[PDB]
RNA sequence: GAUGUCAUACUUAUC
C-alpha cells in the first residue's frame, strides 16, 4: 500500500551550497542504499538536489524523513519528484 | 417604530386541572394550565378558598399536562407537552417557589403537528412509565427509574408507532407490580380513504388497543386489540391491583361500555337524559370528564355530560370479575373542562366558559333515596332512564373564582364619571354570559 | 513495476541539465492488458469495423471496454469509464454486464485493487438495475461470498453493504429462493458465507421479514447440516444487530431452545453459540429468554467435557449478567470449580472462553474478593500469564481486560504486586501488555493502593520499559503518562532520576529515541507543575530550546511538541527560553515540508501570538502572516484549521490593515484547498477585530475582473456572516447590493456562493426585522432554483430553507404556490420538494397560510371552521 | 376619515378611498401576506393594527407615497396596485378578540390594550427613544438564553410560529428577572452593566408608565 | 455530511446516549459540519451505541475524543429534532485510499 | 380528456391567468384556481428555454461593480487602486524581497470611519417586492410619462425651455389646442392659457 | 419514495389534489384541536362543550373531504 | 440544441 506520488526519485529545495558530498551521503543513506545523488551546480538552480534511491519502500521512508530536516542556516524542504514540474523552467 | 407588549390581566380560563400532593406534604394542591400559563393553587380546607402559591409562563401551547406518583414516594411530578416536540417532566419546590425541570426529553419537532407527540399524554397508576401518542402514526413509551440517589431517571423512548392508525385518547390501565398497559381507542384510516365508493367510511369504527410494554424485552407491542360498536370519546382507568376490578372504560354518546379484556364481558349502560327536556330531538349526551375518586373503601366515578348533570357512578363487581355498572345523578354543575375531586370533601371544577367553583363534598354517595339504575337492568326502547333535574345538595359551594375569559367584546370607557377609566367587556358562553365592568381600583 | 530498477539512461533523461553527479495495443491508446487478462479482453485486440457485423452483444464488448479503462487505465480514465457505465446502465442491460464482470472478479490471478474496483463497479450499478438483477443473484451472491470472510475489514464493510443493496433491490422472495439450495451444501465454507449472506440480508431487510424461513429452516429434521447453517445464520444476526435481535429475541430463543438435544455435537455447539451470541444481544438482559435454555446448558456443561461444555460455560457466563443478583450469585457459587478445573486446558480455544467467562463471572457482588484472591488469582496468574499468550491480539487484549476486570474487583495492589516482576522481561510483546494493564489499572483505579515499597519498583519498570523500546508503538509513553498522572505528587524523589535518562537519551546515534525522549518529556510535562518543580522545567526548556537541530523530522516534531507543552503547563511570559528569543527561531523552523512538524510549529505560532504578542516589535508578524499562506494546502486537515486562528490573532494584534491585503492577494492562486483557507482566515479576523474595518475592503475585491477571486470574496462574506450570526444585522445593506449583483451573473459558482451569502444572512439575522432584505434576494434566488447542477440546486435548498426560517413560512407558501400543479414535470417535482421541505420545517405554520380553496361537485374542500366568525 | 378599512375574514384588511364629487369606491391599498384577521383598531392615519384568529396581532403600515388618487384592470399580483407592508407582528398565544388604542392611565402614554379569548389582557406601548429599546432588546436576549422555558419550546420560536416577529419586544420575558435566582441575575446585571434593583427599576418604570 | 452526498445517516430513535467526536472531527457539526457557535448536543440512537459502538465518533467512526454538538444553524431550523446523525455505511469515502 | 383553451377561459373566473400550456396538465381547474389566486406567485419564464437562463449575456458588456456611496465615501477604493497599480508594475523580485521585510503602513487611514460609515452613514438600498421576480432581460427593460409634463431630456431635444412664464413654456402645439378645442381622450386636462391661469398654472398642465 | 412514507402529508410530483386537500384539513383538524384559542372560538360559535367539540373534529379526520375520485 | 473522444477551468473548511 502506497501512494502513486511517491517515486524512487526525491528532491531537495534551499539546500546548503557548503555542504560536501559525504554529508549528503550521509543524510541520504540513513532510511536505505542511495543509488544516485545529483546535486545543482548552477546559479539559477542552487540549492536544490535530486536523490534516487534503488527501493521504492527506503525512497518513500527517506522522503517521510526529510521534509524539515535540522541543516545550516536555510529552510531546505524535500518533495517528490514530478516530471511536470521539473522540467518547468524549459 | 419597536413596541414592547406586557400583560396586564393574567388568563383566568383553565384549559387543563390536575390535583396531588406536588409539594410534597399531606394536603394536596391544584395544577392548573392555561394554555400558556401554569399555575398552582391550594385547596386550604380552613377557609374554604383558593389561593394561587405560584404561576409561570410556558412561552406555549400546553396541550396535555398529567401529574404521576412514583414507586415508593412521596411528591408526585409534572409531565407535561408543548406544541414543541418535547416532554418536560417537572417538579414544584415549596422552598425555591419554583418549577424546577427536572427532565425534558425531544422526541420530535416543534409545532402543534399531527406527527409531533405531544397531544395525548398518560401515565400508570404505579409510576413506571409515560407514554406520548400524537394525533395519528406516532407514539412513544418513555421508563421512568430511580436512581439510587433518590433521583428520577428517563430511559430511551421505546417506538409503538402504527401507520394509518388516528389517536383519539390515550390511557394508562392499572397493573399491581405488572407490566405497564396503555388502552388508546385507535382508527384506521386506510380503507376508508382507499376505497372511493364512500361505504367504507361507515364501517370504520374505533377499536380498543391495549399495548403491554414488555419490560424484559425493553420493546412496546399491541398486547389486544378490541372493536366496538360505538365511537369512543374518552376514556376512564380504574385503580386495581390490590383494589379490585382494573380496567379501562369507554364514553360515547349516552354510552358507558366496560370492556375489560381476558375474562369480563363488555357492560354497555346508557347514558340517564333529562325526564321532559326538550334539548335533545336528535342527538345524543357524551361525557366531558372522568374525575376518579377513591377514599380507601371504594372507587368513583363523577363524570360530567354535555348538559352538566354530575353524576356518581360506582361499579359493584365480583372478586374477580366485573358484575354490573351502577350510575345515579349526584347534583348538577357548570360545564366544565377538568375537574379535580380531592381528598377531605373537595371539588375543583374548572369552567372554561365562565367562572371555575370549588365546593365541600357533604353527602358523599347519596345511595339513600335517589332512583338509581343499573347496566343489569333488563330496560328496553332506548335509554328508558329519566332522571329528574334538582339543585345542589349533596355539594355546597365554597369557593368562587372569577374566570372572564371570554372576553371577545372590550371597550376602554370612562362613563363612571370618575378619574380612572374602566374597561367594559363580556365574559362566558351561552347562557353564562355577563357584562362586566372592571376598574383599577381594589374591592 | 514501482521497484523495477532502471539504466543510466532513464536516470539522466530524468533529470535537466544544470546537476553534477556526486499486435499487443488494443484500438490504440488503450492501457497495457496483462498477458493473464488477455482472455476476458481478447475481443479488443482486433478492430471493430461496424458494418452490418455489429450485434448488440459487441456494444456490450464497450462494456469490456469501458472495463479495460476501469482495470488497470487512467484514475481520470477510470472516472470517465465509471460515469460512462452509471449513466448508461439501463441502456446496456444488467445481463451482459454481470456476464461480463462474473469471471472477471472470479479471476486467480486478480489484486485489492482490481477486486476493490470491481466491488465499487457492482455497487455503483446497482442503483439503476434495481427489480432486474433476480435473475443474476446467484452469480453476484457467489462472486459476493469470500469477501464478507475477507481479512480486511473495509473489504468486508463493502461486501455488507453489496449485501445490503442486493437484498434492498430483490426483495425477500427472490432471496430466499437463491440461497434456499445454498444451505445443504457438501462445503463448509460455502454453508457458512450463505449463512452469513442470509443473516446480513435478514438485518437489511428485517427480522420477521425471514423469521418464518428460518424457523422453517430449523425446525426441519432431515440432516444436520442445514440445522448447523441456521444456527450459524441465527448465531450471525445476533452478532451483527445486537438492538435489532433483542425485540426478536423471544421468537429467536423459541428457535435456538429446540437445539442443543441431538445427538450430534456440532449443532449443540453452534446452538449454545447462537444462545451466547442471543445472550449478548438479542434480549441482553432476557434471563427470561434463557429460561427454557438454562435447563439442558448446565446438564450439558455438568455431564460433558470438550468444546461443547466450553460453549455452554460461555453462554452461562454470557447469560449471567442478564438474570438476578441471587442467581448470578447461585451460578457464580458452581461454575468457579469448572472454571478453575479448565485453567489447565492445552487447547486455545477453551482457554480464551475461560479467560473470557471470568471477566464476566465477577462483576457484582456475590464473589467475594479473599476467596478470589487466594484460589482464583493464583491460577490466573499461573496459567493464563505466559508468553504464547501476547502474541494474538485477541489473546491479549481478552487477557488485558480480565486482569482490569480482576484488578477493579480483588483490588489493584494485588495486581501490581503481580505484574510489576514481567515488566523487565525480555520480551517486547508481553511488556507492552504488562504496560497496558497497569495503565489500565492506573487509569479505572489508581495508585492510591500502591504503597512506597512498590511505586519506585514500578517506575523502574516502566523506565527499563521505555528504555528498552524498539518499535514506535505509544503505548509505553501513554502508560507512562498515565503513571505519572496516578502518582502527582508521590513522583517528588523520581523527577531527578527520570531527567538524567532523558538526557541521556535525547543524546544518541538512532533516531527514534530522541524522538521517545522528547514524548516522554512531553506526556511529563503536566507533573512538574504540579510537584513545585519550577527550576526542572526551566533547565528542561533550555535544553529543549538548543535541541531543536536534530536532523530527523519526527525528533524534531515531538521537541516542537514538548517546548508547546513547556509552554503551556508553565507561564508564557516566565520561561528561560523567553518569547524574544524564541518566535524569531521558529520562523525558519515553519517552512518545513512535514505534516506534525508544520502542524506543531503552527500550534506553537498561534500560542505566541495569543498570549505573547507583546514580545515582538510588530515586525516579524508581517513577515510570518506572508509564511503562513504557503502553510496552507495539506492533506492533513491540521494546519489549515490553525493557520486561520494565527492569521485572526495576527490580524487583532497588529491591526486588520496588513493581513487584509495579504489575504487578499493570496486569493488569486487557480488552486484547491487555497483558495477557502485564505477566506476562512479572512472571516475569522473579521470576526475577531471589528467587522466595519474589512466592510469596504472586501467590496474591493469583487471590483476586480476575476472570477476566482470575486467567488474567493463572496465565500470570505458567506463565512463571515455564519461566524458573525446576529452581529449581521448592520452589514446586511452594504452586502445587499453585492449579493443583488452576485446573483445575476451567469457563472453558477458565483450564484451558489450568492445563496449561500444569502443563507448565512437568513439563519444568521433571523427574528430582527430584516425581512427585506430577505424578500429581495428570494426574488432573485427564486430563478436559481431550476439549475441542472446538484451544488446549485443544494444551495438553492439551502438558501430556501434559511428564508422559510427568516421570512416566515407564509413567504414560502407564497413563492412556491402556483407551482405543485404545473404542467411542466421539471419544475413540478422542485416546486413539489420545495413545499415537502417547508412541511418538515414548518408544518403547524402552513394552516393558515394555506390558500381558499372552492369546494367541487361530489368533494367539499371549503374550511367552514375558519370562515365562521363570532 | 374620507376613507373605508374594509377588514376580510380570509386575506387582509384592504383600504378604499371615497370621493366627495362621485358616489365610488375603489381600493387602492391591499396587502400580501395572508393573516385572516377577525378585528382591527385604527391607530394613526396611515398605519393599521389587526388581530387574526390564530393568535398572532400585525401592524400593517401604509407606504410614504399613497397614490390614493384613483379613479375607475390587472394590479400587482390579482389585486390593487400600492401593496402594503407590514412592521410589526407578534404571536401572544391566544385569538386577541378586542383591541383599542387608549390611555389607562392618568398622566401616562397612549397604548393599545387588547383582550383576547382566553381572559387574559395585553398592553402594547412605544419606545420613546432607541436607547431604552436597544436596553430591553439587550435584556430580552439575555433572558431568552439564560432562563429557558419550562415547556421546552425557544422563547425567539414562539412569537415567530405563523409570522416572524420584527421590532417586538416580549415583556413577559423581560419581566421574569425578578423570580430568578440572585446569581443568574447579577451576571445579567454585570453582562449589562448595570445593577439588579437598577434593572429591576427600569423594567417597572415602563410598566407603570404604560399601565397599572 | 455535506461533502459527501452518498453518506446516509441513521435516522433512528434518539435515546439518552449523547454522541461523541474525535480528534480529527473535534468541534465539526454533524450535519451542517461546522465548527462556529455550537448550540446543542447530538443525541445517539440505541442501536448506533452498544457495546463496542459505544463513545465513538458518529462521523468517521474511530475513537471518541470531545463530545459531538450541533451548530447554531442547525438549532434554529429544526435540524436538531430529526433522527440520530450517525453514519452507518460508508461508501467512497476514505475507502479508496487506504488501498493505494 | 384534455380540454382546449377556450372551455379552460370560460370555465374559470379569471381567463387572463389561463396559458396554452396548462390545458395539458393533469388539472386545469386547480392550475387556474392557484394561477388567479391573491399572493400567489407566477412561474419563472426560463423552465421552457433552453439555455438555463445563463447563456444569454455571452458578449454582452458589464459593469465589474457598483460601489455605494457609504462605501466610497471612506477613500478606500482610492487606495485599493492605487496600490494595485503598484503592485502591477512590480517584478518577481519586488515581490520577492517585500516577503522578507515587509513595509508596514499600507494606507492607514482611519480606524473609527469605517464604523462611521457603516452605523451612522448607512443608506438603505432599493429593495422590492416579493411578487416581482428576476429575469435576463430585466435589468436592461428600464422603459416602464404624465400628460401636462415635460422631462429635462424631451425639453432638450424639442427646444423648449420650461419657465413660469406660459408664453414660451407651453410647446408651439398649443395655438391647435386653442384652434381645435381640447383633446377628446382627456376631459379633465387643464392646460394654461386656454382652460387655466397662466401665473397659478406654473406646471403646463394639470389633471384634474 | 422513503419521505413520503416516513413524514405523512409531505407530497410527490404526481400527488392530486383530493390528497393534498384531505391533508390540509387535517393538518387544519390537528391544529385545531392542538391549540386551545381556536378550539375555545369553535366551542364560543356553536353551543357545544370542548369535548363535543374534540370528538366532532376527531370523527371528522376519517376522509374530511369526502370520497376520493 | 443533442450525441460521443480530448483539453481547460470551477465548487463542497473532502483526504
Amino acid at each position: 500500500r502506497l501512494p502513486p506520488e511517491v517515486n524512487r526519485i526525491l528532491y531537495i529545495r534551499n539546500l546548503p551550497y557548503k555542504i560536501t558530498a559525504e554529508e549528503m551521503y550521509d543524510i541520504f543513506g540513513k532510511y536505505g542504499p542511495i543509488r544516485q545523488i545529483r546535486v545543482g551546480n548552477t546559479p539559477e538552480t542552487r540549492g536544490t538536489a535530486y536523490v534516487v534511491y534503488e527501493d521504492i519502500f527506503d525512497a518513500k521512508n527517506a522522503c517521510d524523513h526529510l521534509s524539515g530536516f535540522n541543516v545550516c542556516n536555510r529552510y531546505l524542504v524535500v518533495l517528490y519528484y514530478n516530471a511536470n514540474r521539473a522540467f518547468q523552467k524549459m | 417604530m419597536f413596541l414592547y407588549n406586557l400583560t396586564l390581566q393574567r388568563a383566568t380560563g383553565i384549559s387543563f386541572a390536575i390535583h396531588g400532593n406536588f409539594s410534597g406534604t399531606k394536603q394536596q394542591e391544584i395544577v392548573v394550565s392555561r394554555g400558556k400559563i401554569l399555575e398552582l393553587l391550594r385547596p386550604d380546607p380552613n377557609t374554604g378558598k383558593v389561593h394561587t402559591l405560584l404561576t409561570v409562563e410556558v412561552f406555549g401551547v400546553i396541550r396535555s399536562l398529567m401529574a404521576f406518583r412514583l414507586t415508593g414516594g412521596t411528591k408526585d411530578y409534572i409531565v407535561v407537552g408543548s406544541d414543541s416536540g418535547r416532554i418536560v417532566i417537572l417538579e414544584y419546590q415549596p422552598s425555591k417557589n419554583m418549577f424546577e425541570k427536572i427532565h425534558q426529553e425531544t422526541f420530535g419537532k416543534s409545532g402543534c403537528r399531527r406527527i409531533v407527540p405531544g397531544q395525548f399524554l398518560a401515565v400508570d397508576p404505579k409510576g413506571r412509565a409515560v407514554m406520548i401518542s400524537a394525533i395519528e402514526k406516532q407514539k412513544l413509551v418513555y421508563i421512568l427509574n430511580r436512581d439510587a440517589a433518590a433521583r428520577l431517571t428517563i430511559s430511551s423512548p421505546l417506538e409503538a408507532h402504527k401507520a394509518n392508525t388516528l389517536v383519539y385518547h390515550v390511557v394508562g390501565v392499572d397493573v399491581g407490580f405488572e407490566n405497564p398497559m396503555f388502552a388508546c381507542l385507535e382508527m384506521d384510516y386506510e380503507e376508508a380513504d382507499n376505497d372511493p365508493t364512500g361505504e367504507a367510511a361507515a364501517n370504520t369504527q374505533q377499536t380498543l388497543t391495549f399495548y403491554e410494554l414488555d419490560l424484559g424485552l425493553n420493546h412496546v407491542v399491541r398486547k389486544y386489540s378490541e372493536p366496538l360498536e360505538e365511537h369512543g370519546n374518552f376514556l376512564i382507568t380504574v385503580p386495581g391491583g390490590s383494589d379490585g376490578p382494573s380496567g379501562v372504560l369507554i364514553c360515547s354518546e349516552n354510552y358507558i361500555t366496560y370492556k375489560n379484556f381476558g375474562d369480563q364481558p363488555d357492560i354497555r349502560c346508557p347514558i340517564p337524559r333529562r325526564r321532559n327536556d326538550l334539548d335533545d330531538p336528535e342527538r345524543g349526551m357524551i361525557f366531558v370528564c372522568s374525575a376518579t375518586h377513591k377514599t380507601k373503601s371504594m372507587f368513583f366515578f363523577l363524570a360530567q355530560t354535555e348538559q352538566g348533570d354530575i353524576f356518581k357512578i360506582t361499579l359493584e363487581t365480583d372478586e374477580d370479575m366485573v358484575t354490573e355498572i351502577r350510575l345515579k345523578y349526584f347534583d348538577t354543575v357548570p360545564v366544565a373542562a377538568a375537574m379535580c375531586v380531592l381528598k377531605t370533601g373537595f371539588l375543583f371544577v374548572a369552567s372554561e366558559f365562565g367562572n371555575h367553583y370549588l365546593y365541600q363534598i357533604a353527602h358523599l354517595g347519596d345511595d339513600d333515596e335517589e332512583p338509581e339504575f343499573s347496566s343489569a337492568m333488563p330496560l328496553e326502547e332506548g335509554d328508558t332512564f329519566f332522571f329528574q333535574p334538582r339543585p345542589l345538595k349533596n355539594l355546597v359551594l365554597v369557593d368562587e373564582l372569577d374566570s372572564l375569559s371570554p372576553i371577545l367584546f372590550c371597550q376602554i370607557a370612562d362613563l363612571a364619571n370618575e378619574d380612572t377609566p374602566q374597561l367594559y367587556v363580556a365574559c362566558g358562553r351561552g347562557p353564562r354570559s355577563s357584562l362586566r365592568v372592571l376598574r383599577h381600583g381594589l374591592e | 513495476e514501482r521497484n523495477r530498477p532502471l539504466s543510466d539512461e532513464e536516470l539522466d533523461a530524468m533529470f535537466p541539465e544544470g546537476y553534477k553527479v556526486l499486435n499487443d495495443q488494443p484500438s490504440g491508446n488503450l492501457p497495457f492488458l496483462k498477458p493473464d487478462d488477455i482472455q476476458y479482453f481478447d475481443k479488443l485486440l482486433v478492430d471493430v469495423d461496424e458494418s452490418t457485423l455489429s450485434p448488440e452483444e459487441q456494444k456490450e464488448r464497450k462494456i469490456m471496454k469501458l472495463l479495460l479503462k476501469i482495470k488497470n487505465g487512467t484514475p481520470p480514465m477510470r472516472k470517465a469509464a465509471l460515469r460512462q457505465i452509471t449513466d448508461k446502465a439501463r441502456e446496456f442491460g444488467a445481463g451482459p454486464l454481470f456476464n461480463q464482470i462474473l469471471p472477471l472478479l472470479m479471476s486467480p490471478t486478480l489484486e485489492d485493487q482490481e477486486r476493490h474496483l470491481l466491488v465499487k463497479v457492482i455497487d455503483r450499478i446497482l442503483y439503476k438495475l434495481d427489480d432486474l438483477v433476480r435473475p443474476y443473484v446467484h452469480k453476484i451472491l457467489v462472486v459476493i461470498e469470500p469477501l464478507l470472510i475477507d481479512e480486511d475489514y473495509y473489504a468486508r464493510v463493502e461486501g455488507r453493504e453489496i449485501i445490503s443493496n442486493l437484498a434492498k433491490a430483490a426483495g425477500l422472495a427472490t432471496m430466499i429462493s437463491t440461497m434456499r439450495p445454498d444451505i445443504d451444501n457438501m462445503d463448509e465454507y460455502v454453508r457458512n458465507t450463505t449463512a452469513r449472506a442470509f443473516a446480513v440480508v435478514a438485518s437489511a431487510l428485517g427480522i420477521p421479514s425471514l423469521l418464518p424461513f428460518l424457523k422453517a429452516v430449523c425446525k426441519s429434521k432431515k440432516s444436520w447440516q442445514a440445522r448447523h447453517t441456521g444456527i450459524k445464520i441465527v448465531q450471525q444476526i445476533a452478532i451483527l444487530m445486537g438492538c435489532a435481535i433483542l425485540p426478536h429475541l423471544r421468537s429467536l430463543v423459541e428457535i435456538i431452545e429446540h437445539g442443543l438435544v441431538d445427538e450430534q455435537q456440532k449443532v449443540r455447539t453452534i446452538s449454545a453459540l447462537a444462545i451466547a451470541a442471543l445472550a449478548e444481544a438479542a434480549t441482553p438482559y432476557g434471563i427470561e429468554s434463557f429460561d427454557s435454555v438454562l435447563k439442558p446448558l448446565w446438564k450439558g456443561i455438568r455431564q460433558h467435557r470438550g468444546k461443547g461444555l466450553a460453549a455452554f460455560l460461555k453462554a452461562i457466563g454470557y447469560l449471567i449478567p442478564l438474570m438476578d443478583a441471587e442467581y448470578a450469585n447461585y451460578y457464580t457459587r458452581e461454575v468457579m470449580l469448572i472454571l478453575i478445573r479448565e485453567f489447565q486446558s492445552p487447547d486455545e480455544e477453551m482457554k480464551k472462553i475461560v479467560l473470557k467467562v471470568v471477566k464476566q463471572c465477577c462483576g457484582t457482588d456475590g464473589v467475594e474478593a479473599n476467596y478470589i484472591k487466594t484460589e482464583i488469582l493464583p491460577p490466573f496468574f499461573k496459567h493464563f500469564w505466559q508468553h504464547r499468550m501476547a502474541l494474538d491480539r485477541r489473546n491479549y487484549r481478552q487477557l488485558v481486560d480480565t486482569t482490569v476486570e480482576l484488578a477493579n474487583k480483588v483490588g489493584a495492589a494485588e495486581i501490581i504486586s503481580r505484574i510489576v516482576d514481567d515488566l523487565k522481561d525480555e520480551a517486547e510483546q508481553y511488556r507492552k501488555m504488562v504496560m497496558e494493564t497497569i495503565e489500565k489499572i492506573m487509569g479505572n483505579l489508581g495508585a492510591a493502593d500502591i504503597d512506597h515499597k512498590l511505586e519506585e519498583q514500578l517506575i523502574d519498570g516502566i523506565l527499563y520499559a521505555f528504555q528498552e523500546q524498539t518499535t514506535e508503538d505509544s503505548v509505553m509513553l501513554n502508560g507512562f503518562g498515565t503513571v505519572v498522572n496516578a502518582l502527582g505528587k508521590r513522583v517528588k524523589p523520581y523527577l531527578p532520576q527520570i531527567c538524567g535518562t532523558v538526557l541521556w537519551r535525547l543524546n544518541n546515534k538512532s533516531a527514534k529515541v530522541r524522538q521517545q525522549a522528547a514524548d516522554l518529556i512531553s506526556r511529563t510535562a503536566v507533573v512538574m507543575k504540579t510537584c513545585q518543580e519550577e527550576k526542572l522545567m526551566g533547565h528542561l526548556g533550555v535544553v529543549l530550546y538548543e535541541y531543536l537541530g536534530e536532523e530527523y523530522p519526527e525528533v524534531l516534531g515531538s521537541i516542537l511538541g514538548a517546548l508547546k507543552a513547556i509552554v503551556n503547563v508553565i507561564g508564557m511570559h516566565k520561561m528561560t527560553p523567553p518569547i524574544k528569543d524564541l518566535l524569531p527561531r521558529l520562523t525558519p523552523i515553519l517552512k518545513n515540508r512535514h505534516e506534525k512538524v508544520q502542524e506543531n510549529c503552527i500550534d506553537l505560532v498561534g500560542r505566541i501570538a495569543d498570549r505573547g504578542a507583546e514580545y515582538v516589535s510588530a515586525r516579524e508578524w508581517m513577515r510570518i502572516c506572508f509564511e503562513l499562506l504557503e502553510l496552507l494546502k495539506a492533506h492533513k486537515k491540521a494546519i489549515r484549521r490553525a493557520t486561520v486562528n494565527t492569521f485572526g490573532y495576527i490580524a487583532k494584534a497588529i491591526g486588520p490593515h496588513d493581513v487584509l491585503a495579504t489575504l487578499l492577494n493570496n486569493l488569486k492562486v487557480q488552486e484547491r484547498q487555497n483558495r477557502v483557507c485564505t477566506t476562512v482566515a479572512i472571516a475569522i479576523v473579521a470576526e475577531t477585530c471589528s467587522p466595519f474595518t474589512v466592510l469596504p475592503a472586501l467590496m474591493n475585491e469583487y471590483r476586480v475582473p476575476e472570477l476566482n477571486v470575486q467567488n474567493g470574496v463572496l465565500k470570505s462574506l458567506s463565512f463571515l456572516f455564519e461566524y458573525i450570526g446576529e452581529m449581521g444585522k448592520d452589514y446586511i445593506y452594504a452586502v445587499t447590493p453585492l449579493l443583488e449583483d452576485a446573483l445575476m451573473d451567469r457563472d453558477l459558482v458565483h450564484r451558489q456562493t450568492a445563496s449561500a451569502v444569502v443563507q448565512h444572512m437568513s439563519l444568521g439575522v433571523y427574528g430582527f426585522g430584516c425581512e427585506d432584505s430577505l424578500n429581495h434576494l428570494l426574488n432573485y434566488v427564486w430563478p436559481n432554483v431550476f439549475e441542472t447542477s446538484p451544488h446549485v440546486i443544494q444551495a438553492v435548498m439551502g438558501a430556501l430553507e434559511g428564508l422559510r426560517v427568516a421570512i416566515g413560512p407564509c413567504r414560502m407558501l407564497q413563492y412556491c404556490l402556483q407551482g405543485l400543479f404545473h404542467p411542466a414535470r421539471k419544475v413540478r417535482d422542485v416546486y413539489w420538494k420545495i413545499y415537502n421541505s417547508i412541511y418538515i420545517g414548518s408544518q403547524d405554520a402552513l394552516i393558515a397560510h394555506y390558500p381558499r380553496i372552492y369546494n367541487d361537485d361530489k368533494n367539499t374542500y371549503i374550511r367552514y371552521e375558519l370562515d365562521y366568525i363570532l | 376619515g374620507h376613507r373605508v378599512i374594509v377588514s376580510d375574514v380570509q386575506e387582509s384588511f384592504i383600504w378604499v378611498r371615497y370621493k366627495r364629487n362621485e358616489n365610488q369606491l375603489i381600493i387602492f391599498a391591499d396587502d400580501t401576506y395572508p393573516r385572516w384577521v377577525t378585528t382591527a383598531s385604527l391607530l394613526d392615519y396611515d398605519t393599521v393594527a389587526g388581530a387574526d384568529k390564530f393568535g398572532n396581532i400585525c401592524v400593517v403600515r401604509l407606504p410614504p407615497n399613497t397614490n390614493d388618487e384613483v379613479d375607475e384592470d390587472r394590479g400587482l399580483l390579482n389585486g390593487a396596485s400600492q401593496k402594503a407592508e407590514v412592521i410589526m407582528n407578534y404571536h401572544v398565544g391566544e385569538t386577541v378578540l378586542s383591541l383599542q388604542k387608549t390611555t389607562l392611565i392618568p398622566g401616562g402614554s397612549e397604548s393599545l390594550v387588547y383582550t383576547t379569548l382566553s381572559g387574559g389582557i395585553g398592553i402594547l406601548v412605544p419606545f420613546t427613544s432607541h436607547e431604552d429599546h436597544d436596553f430591553f432588546q439587550h435584556v430580552e436576549m439575555h433572558l431568552r438564553s439564560e432562563h429557558p422555558p419550562l415547556c421546552g419550546r425557544d422563547h425567539l420560536s414562539f412569537r415567530s410560529y405563523y409570522f416572524p416577529v420584527k421590532n417586538v419586544i416580549d415583556g413577559d420575558l423581560c419581566e421574569q428577572f425578578n423570580s430568578m435566582e440572585p446569581n443568574k441575575q447579577k451576571n445579567v446585571s454585570e453582562e449589562l452593566d448595570r445593577t439588579p434593583p437598577e434593572v429591576s427599576k427600569k423594567l417597572e418604570d415602563i410598566r407603570t408608565r404604560y399601565a397599572f | 455530511a455535506k461533502h459527501h452526498p452518498d453518506l446516509i445517516f441513521c435516522r433512528k430513535q434518539a435515546g439518552v446516549a449523547i454522541g461523541r467526536l474525535c480528534e480529527k472531527c473535534d468541534g465539526k457539526c454533524v450535519i451542517c459540519d461546522s465548527y462556529v457557535r455550537p448550540c446543542t448536543l447530538v443525541r445517539i440512537c440505541d442501536e448506533c451505541n452498544y457495546g463496542s459502538y459505544q463513545g465513538r465518533c458518529v462521523i468517521c467512526g474511530g475513537p471518541g475524543v470531545s463530545d459531538a454538538y450541533y451548530c447554531k444553524e442547525c438549532t434554529i431550523q429544526e435540524k436538531d429534532r430529526d433522527g440520530c446523525p450517525k453514519i452507518v455505511n460508508l461508501g467512497s469515502s476514505k475507502t479508496d485510499l487506504f488501498y493505494e | 380528456n384534455r380540454f382546449t383553451v377556450a372551455e379552460l377561459k370560460q370555465l374559470v373566473a379569471r381567463p387572463d391567468v389561463v396559458e396554452m400550456h396548462d390545458v395539458t396538465a393533469q388539472d386545469p381547474k386547480l392550475l387556474v384556481h392557484l394561477k388567479a389566486t391573491r399572493n400567489s406567485v407566477p412561474v419563472p419564464r426560463h423552465w421552457c428555454f433552453k439555455r438555463k437562463y445563463l447563456q444569454g449575456k455571452r458578449g454582452i458588456e458589464k459593469p465589474p461593480f457598483e460601489l455605494p456611496d457609504f462605501i466610497k465615501r471612506t477613500g478606500i477604493q482610492e487606495m485599493r487602486e492605487a496600490l494595485q497599480e503598484k503592485e502591477e508594475q512590480k517584478t518577481m523580485k519586488s515581490k520577492m524581497r517585500e516577503k522578507v521585510r515587509p513595509k508596514m503602513g499600507k494606507i492607514d487611514i482611519d480606524y473609527q470611519k469605517l464604523h462611521d460609515a457603516f452605523f451612522k452613514w448607512q443608506t438603505k438600498p432599493k429593495l422590492t417586492i416579493h411578487g416581482d421576480l428576476y429575469y435576463e432581460g430585466k435589468e436592461f427593460e428600464t422603459r416602464l410619462k404624465k400628460p401636462g409634463d415635460l422631462s429635462d431630456e424631451l425639453r432638450i431635444s424639442l427646444g423648449m425651455p420650461v419657465g413660469p412664464n406660459a408664453h414660451k413654456v407651453p410647446p408651439p402645439w398649443l395655438i391647435a389646442m386653442q384652434r381645435y378645442g381640447p383633446p377628446p381622450s382627456y376631459p379633465n386636462l387643464k392646460i394654461p392659457g386656454l382652460n387655466s391661469p397662466i401665473p397659478e398654472s406654473c406646471s403646463f398642465g394639470y389633471h384634474a | 419514495e422513503h419521505l413520503q412514507s416516513k413524514y405523512i402529508g409531505t407530497g410527490h410530483a404526481d400527488t392530486t389534489k383530493w390528497e393534498w386537500l384531505v391533508n390540509q384539513h387535517r393538518d387544519s383538524y390537528c391544529s385545531y384541536m392542538g391549540h386551545f384559542d381556536l378550539l375555545n372560538y369553535f366551542a364560543i360559535a356553536e353551543n357545544e362543550s370542548k369535548a363535543r367539540v374534540r370528538f366532532n373534529l376527531m370523527e371528522k379526520m376519517l376522509q374530511p373531504c369526502g370520497p376520493p375520485a
